């Protein structure tokens, strides 16, 4: 009833008769659907009912940032409701209190971290980023996706000598991950010398995973026609599929 | 027979007293760890220290 | 020992101290005594609980961006409506309390460390600051403007001033450094009316009193140095410490102080009593102690502790039972200060942020 | 001893420096130690040392005296032990030695003494 | 049945003088000649209620 549902509501309403399976029913019931949640959910984990409130509310609109601000209280583990909390009040900064709030309370987890670095980072003042980075870094520096923003960070990030030798340790301590060859592809990309990036790219597309591939054909877009037969990597990676890579392309 | 007038008497002596507690409890409601006792105000050091000074702080009392 | 005389005119400042000492204290103790007479327990008995769910409730609302540096000193004008926040970078700044967007303007020092920085006690248009370099500070700050201007230098410590006061007075200044010796100076023509010696290591901090008599001296020795300022006379001395003293803390009872340093814990020093009741105990934290305050108003009941612990407190002026801690920080915490109306908590620290609090 | 340097913050008395120098020693047999100004100065851009040492002794003292700086900045502990040579016999070295840095690993053996003395560093520091 | 049972930290740091010659476990039944018994070395405040 996906893939059939990808080109069946009532199917499912006496399948239903018949928790991510009423999970998938309110993805469904998407394209409004405001007592679908509020009754189907209400029974109802509930955090991703709590997630696609605040976006109701969100494209509608505060009532979202409430109900963040309900089922954070409540369930204080998925990051991505102070995240999102949060990425609302930061518009309109207070967030930073937010995002520590919630922090403390873990906080020993990871991603509160890489959450308050990317919205510092994206508010501005990288220079404290860096510290935030250095910081969750010492303690667990196995994580890759804090080397991800440690190198994002010499695009603009304007220490130019170290960015060789970082390159050398993000990869070391890492048990080299995909992400972080990625990450550096681009940072080569971004500047030039597109070719250079190559065997980064293709040299994670080893260890697949979307994250790549519009990129890799982004690299192509600056030099390409190889475009056809890796379509079929593609097809092995795996909905519009080639509608989102195409879609991302021209973005750029 | 006297077994259960007496278990009458001592039970419901008892229960008098507890009550007896508790309601001095919520009565209060100086506590115990509360401490309040010292937030209670004695006129009598105070005081006696007041005048006992000659009267100004013991501090500067030198002066005058 | 030696105790020398000389210049004068201090005296007469000296003179000036006692008038308005003795006055205040007196009306201040008659006060006082007024209460006595009330009693009326079961009231109190509510008050105090009441608060401590406020104080239990307290939290942090919006914490916000300074500086990159760990922030040294934060304090709040006597309306309780600007924060003055210098440090490490050897910067100055002067912040919307209740609210910390951005700031009134960001003037950096002529100096790089900053020990802390006071506000006038009455015209609160200005401030003074302890700096790393062996100067004082008095600025302006100009109304709503962005107008931290010089009003003045101060000289002559050879050492790292680790603290300065104003004398409730406004008229007198006090700074203790490293120097081994805490001086007092006149705000007005900003000249040293006294030079301090009696400390064995560095004087770290320094109190004063509401009724402006004693001045506790606070040292690098874990040696608590009461004086005197009319006599310049060495009262009371309070050993409670192992490890060098850090905040030398103030009752607005004026009869009471509490000190904490390198040790983890505090002290509670009350003085009349001066037989034993003197000190208490109260384990702080952990990891060191920065910081301490009672409210300002009120006489003082709540007490405030900043430790390195990245907590920080809550303590009942009696029992100084721990209340409550208040999960702050991720880092390391070097100074606070509390509203005046006792409504909000204002903390700054390693971790750089300056953290507003319910 | 002599009049220490008014530019030397945190210095550690003897108990502490005792700790330690007896910890740099013990890392040089692991060489998680590296000794030398320019050497920590590496070491910190690269962000991967633990805490610090500087002989506060030293001929004139700004030459390292941009490390402080540059360690809040990194926000890494750092400290002043008042003789050099002393510092420098202590990392295997024969002859003056004007600062020497920790570094940073896991499996390091003595992981814990490290910790134990960064706690007792930073209380210095206020 | 301990799983309610539990242990933490409240603090640690630095004493002038130890008035404790040796260790000791014991019981006071009340928490006053508990305190009290704390008291004796002066030790009440260590408790937190």
């Amino acid at each position: 009833i996906k893939l059939l549902g990808r080109s069946r509501d009532f199917f499912q309403q006496t399948f239903s008769s018949l928790s991510g399976t009423e999970r998938l029913y309110y993805k469904y019931v998407n394209f409004e659907e405001a007592i679908k949640f509020l009754n189907e959910r209400c029974l109802k984990i509930c955090h991703k009912f709590f997630l696609q409130l605040g976006q109701i509310y969100h494209s509608m609109g505060e009532m979202s940032r409430e109900t963040y601000l309900s089922g954070t209280r409540l369930v204080p583990n998925c990051p991505l409701l102070w995240v999102s909390l949060s990425k609302i009040d930061e518009i309109d900064v207070r967030a930073r209190s937010i995002l520590d709030r919630g922090l403390l309370k873990n906080p020993d987890d990871v991603l509160f971290y890489i959450a308050k670095i990317q919205m510092e980072i994206r508010l501005g003042n990288l220079d404290q980023a860096e510290l935030l980075v250095t910081q969750a870094l010492q303690k667990f520096p196995s994580n890759a996706l804090l080397w991800v923003e440690q190198i994002k960070l010499f695009k603009h990030g304007n220490k130019s000598s170290l960015k060789k030798t970082i390159f050398q340790d993000a990869l070391r301590r890492t048990q080299n991950d995909h992400r972080v060859l990625l990450e550096i592809g681009v940072s080569f990309y971004a500047e030039a010398q597109y070719e250079t990036s190559l065997k980064w790219l293709e040299r994670a597309l080893k260890k697949c995973y979307g994250d790549t591939w519009v990129w890799l054909f982004r690299t192509y877009a600056r030099l390409g026609k190889d475009t056809v037969d890796l379509y079929n990597m593609f097809d092995q990676c795996e909905c519009t599929p080639r509608e989102i890579l195409l879609r991302l392309m021209n973005d750029k | 027979t006297l077994q259960k007038q007496q278990e009458e008497e001592e039970l419901k002596r008892k229960l008098k007293q507890e009550e007896d507690e508790k309601d001095k409890r919520k009565l209060i409601e100086p506590n115990l760890e509360l401490h309040e006792d010292k937030f209670l105000l004695d006129l009598s050091k105070f005081k006696i220290y007041y005048d006992n000074n000659h009267g100004y702080e013991w501090w500067d009392t030198a002066y005058l | 020992d030696f105790f020398t005389p000389a210049t004068s005119e201090l005296i007469f400042a000296r003179r000036f101290l006692i008038n308005y000492s003795l006055e205040r204290s007196r009306k201040r103790l008659q006060k006082e005594m007024e209460r006595h007479q009330k009693f009326n327990t079961r009231q109190e008995l509510l008050s105090r609980r009441t608060e401590l769910q406020r104080m239990a409730n307290l939290e942090l609302a919006g914490s916000q961006l300074v500086s990159t540096k760990p922030i040294s000193a934060v304090s709040l004008s006597t309306d309780d409506m600007v924060v003055a926040t210098g440090s490490w970078a050897g910067d100055l700044q002067v912040l919307n309390s209740q609210t910390l967007q951005p700031l009134t303007q960001k003037l950096d020092s002529h100096v790089g460390k900053i020990g802390a920085i006071d506000w006038h006690p009455d015209s609160n248009n200005q401030m003074i600051s302890c700096a790393e370099d062996g100067l004082i500070k008095n600025f302006q700050y100009s109304n709503e403007e962005g107008g931290l201007r010089l009003l003045g230098d101060l000289v002559g410590h050879e050492r790292r001033i680790s603290d300065v006061k104003y004398h409730p007075s406004g008229k007198f200044i006090g700074s203790a450094s490293h120097d081994m010796t805490w001086r007092l100076w006149d705000a007005s023509t900003h000249q040293e009316l006294l030079l301090q010696e009696g400390h064995d290591k560095g004087v770290f901090s320094l109190s004063f009193q509401c009724d402006g008599s004693l001045v506790c001296s606070g040292g690098m020795d874990s040696l608590s140095m009461l004086w005197d300022i009319r006599s310049g006379s060495k009262v009371m001395t309070l050993a409670g410490h192992s490890k060098p003293i850090y905040t030398v803390a103030w009752s607005p009872n004026g009869y009471q102080v509490a000190t904490g340093g390198g040790d983890g814990i505090i002290n509670v020093w009350d003085i009349r009593k001066r037989d034993e009741g003197q000190l208490n105990q109260i384990l702080a934290h952990r990891n060191i102690v920065t910081q301490v305050r009672f409210s300002k108003e009120d006489g003082g009941k709540k007490l405030v502790s900043c430790g390195y612990d990245n907590l920080i407190n809550v303590y009942s002026s009696d029992t100084w039972l721990k209340m409550g801690s208040l999960a702050g920080h991720t880092d390391k915490i070097i100074s606070l200060d509390i509203s005046n109306n006792s409504h909000f908590l204002v903390s700054g620290g390693w971790d750089r942020s300056i953290k507003l609090w319910n | 001893m002599s009049a220490p340097n008014p530019k030397a913050f945190p210095l550690a008395d003897a108990a502490l420096t005792q700790q330690i120098l007896d910890v740099v020693q013990q890392a040089a047999n692991l060489r998680q130690l590296k000794k030398g100004a320019n050497e920590a100065t590496k070491t910190l851009n690269r962000g991967i040392s633990e805490f610090i040492i500087m002989a506060a002794d030293c001929e004139p003292i700004e030459i390292l005296l941009h490390l402080p700086l540059l360690c809040e900045d990194k926000n890494v502990p750092y400290v002043f032990v008042p003789s050099r040579v002393a510092l420098g016999r202590a990392c295997g070295v024969s002859r003056p030695v004007i600062a020497a840095s920790i570094t940073t690993n896991d499996a390091s053996a003595i992981k814990t003494q490290i910790y134990a003395v960064k706690d007792k560093i930073e209380t210095l520091l206020i | 049945d301990m799983h309610n049972n539990s242990i933490s930290k409240t603090w640690e740091g630095y004493l002038q003088d130890c008035k404790f010659k040796g260790w000791f476990m014991k019981v006071c039944n009340d928490q006053d000649s508990l305190l009290r018994t704390l008291g004796q070395f002066d030790s009440e405040h260590f408790y937190s209620p």
